[PDB]
RNA sequence: AGCCAGGAUGUUGGCUUAGAAGCAGCCAUCAUUUAAAGAAAGCGUAAUAGCUCACUGGUCGAGUCGGCCUGCGCGGAAGA
């Protein structure tokens, strides 16, 4: 699997887009941008509902390719 | 380093020795855990 | 010439660090003690230069073996820089043809103008070395006032005309006053440079950029300190007009009918702040004067004149700016200077409620007389943005006070509402009302009132055991990514309370709300804590609990 | 001793003004005046006629 | 004991919604995948990431480890 490179436990409340404020270093401490984030986000995570605080998978490559997969809200 | 008239361990890295039949701890991490006879 | 120096390291570190494109046209010959010269790389040629200093005469050589190899490599990198924005030039590198020389030397110039990559030379001007070839390339590969688009502007009439400053000598009159810095033996050394059109020393020019009309003194030109008159006014060229007094810095001088094309580039940050304190305010007079011929020529220092405290502070850039300011003030301005700090905005507030205290105001001894007796209810008010920071509200129900006396009792209250008698401030959110009183005929007029009721303010006040509140200052920073916790616990140290923290396009904004009275001057610290590579903004939030300690201390 | 007449003030301590005479026949003492909108001094804020004392400009109506 | 190994999922588990995510504490102090692993002993963090350890596989080849009771010693321990 993918070590070290940027692996992060986060996203309590899949309810909310462009979390800038919120989160921000919370992955951004290493390398995770935030305007993208989130529109990566609704590439997935609004097709199970909105709303729900949703758990999710943080997976980055140094490639600068982010993406996750996500989970049930806890 | 201290002089602590009563030495003790503080962490993992501590150690005894008796070097001259003077009591010392030496860390092999932590500087300031470095204090001698007590 | 120094110990460790690499040239390489650099055309690394500009990119690593600015990315920059780098181009080095220039490459040495030698280390520390073996620097003999350099490597022309558009000629393919090498120099090597006369005895260690002086740099007499140029030595013009060849390659020599030791780089040869190296300075081939960088040289089809070079021109394969030679052209990367261009197709035309490009099948001459896609054909690997024999482009000249004194053409490609073009080529470049033109990107240079275009502004994307940076000649990379080096050279020892300590030992005279790599400073000729350099000028040369000021030359053979820097613009010119007609290399430059004449850059676009307004006129002075809501469409404003966009227009373009050319150089050309018949281009109507224009220039802009960049510099201002009166020299003591001669006067006013306006500085200024020339942008279009020309004139004698002497002409009426219409300053469009504050709307002024003025004239044109001596027009001298500074050496670097000698001067040197000159009569006709060269466009594109720079020099210094005298005998000027609208002219504040940053403004483009026009006469001919011909409207500014101005721009405006002056908006730095007074970060640092300080306050100081003539001996004999005589001293004050001529301070407040120097101060002021001195504080407006340099533009980004500022002085206030503080409402609360009636302070003379001192608003500068750096450590430094403010050292040297004072540093000119005694020497060549005759000023003597205390530097003090700046004074606080601590307010009064009550802790807890009252209930009953009233206030009384008999003095007869016969004669004409004066009565009084309110009660009141000073309650700890929401400290909300509701302009009246006290709130009061009438509440006698059986007619014992007459409405005479209303305004008259409150301005009791609020003339002692500004003297905050447990320390001398200003008091806030209050929510004081008035209960029950009682008035005597005839004896009782609107002065006993003011009275009573301010002393009942005391016991009440007194029996709130009062507490001050400091002025909560809101701070905002940039720090990188590396210095993330140790800004931080900087904050942290400084009784600030942090509220928040981002990451961003490079850097770490962090938001935090922390004691003004902390911040004096803070800016050096950060800049200490971060090697110069942050800054931040802050400004007024709110007034929050005083500290315990402090409170017992700040008393005077 | 000076008096600034008008509405209000802005000055304290510093203020660097200009003085003219005129006692004010009423506060003893007083023997001059403060010239409004003079070299320290703000005119007064929304003085309509007779504002040419007073140092108050000439309004933008 | 050293030498090669590992040392997991829900799980960021609430709240004082800044945030204390195995590592500030309160609360619980679970159940599963289980050669073993505590929802944690310590270093490292604004809050994370990070580094090891308990426990457990093998190797290896024999004793090893923690308290109690006392004997006699060392340190504590510098003056004209």
């Amino acid at each position: 699997a993918k070590k070290v490179q940027a692996y992060v436990k986060l996203q309590v409340a899949a309810g909310m887009a462009n979390p800038s404020p919120p989160v921000g270093p919370a992955l951004g401490q290493q390398g995770v941008n935030i305007m993208e984030f989130c529109k990566a986000f609704n590439a997935k995570t609004d097709s199970i509902e909105k709303g729900l605080p949703i758990p999710v998978v943080i997976t980055v490559y140094a490639d600068r390719s982010f993406t996750f997969v996500t989970k049930t809200p806890p | 380093m201290k002089v602590r008239a009563s030495v003790k361990k503080l962490c993992r890295n501590c150690k005894i020795v008796k070097r001259d039949g003077v009591i010392r701890v030496i860390c092999s991490a932590e500087p300031k855990h470095k204090q001698r006879q007590g | 010439d120094r110990m460790g120096a690499n040239f390489l390291k650099v055309v690394n570190q500009i990119k690593t660090r600015l990315g920059a494109n780098p181009v080095p046209l220039q490459l040495a010959i030698g280390a520390e003690e073996h620097f003999t010269g350099v490597v022309d790389l558009v000629k393919m040629k090498a120099i090597n230069w006369n005895d260690a200093d002086q740099g007499v005469t140029f030595e013009y050589e060849d390659i020599p073996a030791d780089m040869v190899e190296l300075a081939n490599e960088w040289h089809q990198n070079l021109i394969e820089s030679a052209a990367e924005a261009s197709e035309e030039l490009m099948e001459k590198y896609l054909g690997g043809e024999e482009l000249t020389e004194a053409e490609i030397k073009g080529a470049l110039r033109q990107r240079v103008l275009n502004n994307e990559i940076i000649l990379v030379t080096c050279g020892s001007a300590f030992k005279n070395k790599g400073v000729q070839a350099m000028l040369d390339a000021v030359i053979d590969y820097l613009p010119s006032p007609v290399d430059v688009p004449a850059i676009n502007g307004i006129l002075d009439d809501g469409k404003d005309t966009p227009a373009e400053r050319h150089a050309s000598d018949d281009e109507p009159f224009s220039a802009l006053a960049f510099k201002i810095a009166t020299d003591p033996f001669v006067g006013n050394l306006t500085f200024f440079r020339v942008y279009s059109g020309v004139v004698n020393s002497g002409d009426t020019v219409l300053n469009s950029v504050k709307a002024a009309r003025e004239r044109f003194g001596r027009i001298v030109q500074m050496h670097a300190n000698k001067r040197e008159e000159i009569k006709e006014v060269r466009a594109g060229d720079i020099a210094a007009a005298i005998g000027l007094k609208d002219v504040t810095t940053g403004d483009t001088l026009c006469d001919p009918d011909a409207p500014i094309i101005l721009e405006r580039m002056e908006f730095p940050e007074p970060v640092i702040s300080i306050a100081v304190e003539p001996k004999t305010k005589a001293d004050q007079e001529k301070m407040g004067l120097a101060l002021g011929r001195l504080a407006k020529e340099d533009p980004s220092f500022r002085v206030w004149t503080d409402e609360e405290s009636n302070q003379t502070i001192i608003a500068g850039m750096g450590e430094l700016h403010l050292d040297i300011i004072v540093d000119r003030m005694k020497r060549e301005f005759n000023v003597e200077a205390n530097v003090g700090k700046p004074q606080v905005a601590y307010r009064e507030t009550i802790r807890q409620k009252v209930t009953d205290v009233e206030g009384k105001h008999a003095k007869q001894s016969g004669g004409r007389g004066q009565y009084g007796h309110v009660v009141i209810d000073m309650y700890p008010l929401e400290p909300g943005s509701n302009p009246k920071g006290y709130e009061f509200i009438n509440d006698i129900k059986g007619g014992v006070i007459p409405g005479e006396y209303i305004p008259a009792v409150d301005k009791g209250i609020q003339e002692q509402l500004k003297a905050g008698p447990l320390a001398g401030y200003p008091v806030v959110d209050m929510g004081i009302r008035l209960h029950f009183g009682s008035y005597h005929d005839v004896d009782s007029s609107e002065l006993a009132f003011k009275l009573a009721a301010s002393i009942a303010f005391k016991e009440g006040f007194k029996k709130a055991k009062p507490v001050l509140l400091e002025p909560i200052m809101k701070v905002e920073v940039e720090t990188p990514e590396e210095n993330t916790g140790d800004v931080i616990g900087d904050l942290s140290r400084r009784r600030g309370m942090l509220k928040g923290q981002e990451s961003e396009v490079t850097g770490v904004k962090i938001h935090a709300e922390v004691p003004l009275s902390e911040m004096f001057g803070y800016a050096t610290q950060l800049r200490s804590l971060t090697k110069g590579r942050a800054s931040y903004t802050m400004e007024f939030l709110k007034y929050d609990e005083a500290p315990s300690n402090v409170a017992q201390a700040v008393i005077e | 001793t000076s008096y600034i007449g008008g509405e209000g003030h802005n000055l304290q301590e510093h203020s660097v003004i200009l003085i003219r005479g005129g006692r004010v026949k009423d506060l003893p003492g007083v023997r001059y005046h403060t010239v409004r909108g003079a070299l320290d001094c703000s005119g007064v804020k929304d003085r309509k006629q007779a504002r040419s004392k007073y140092g108050v400009k000439r309004p933008k109506a």
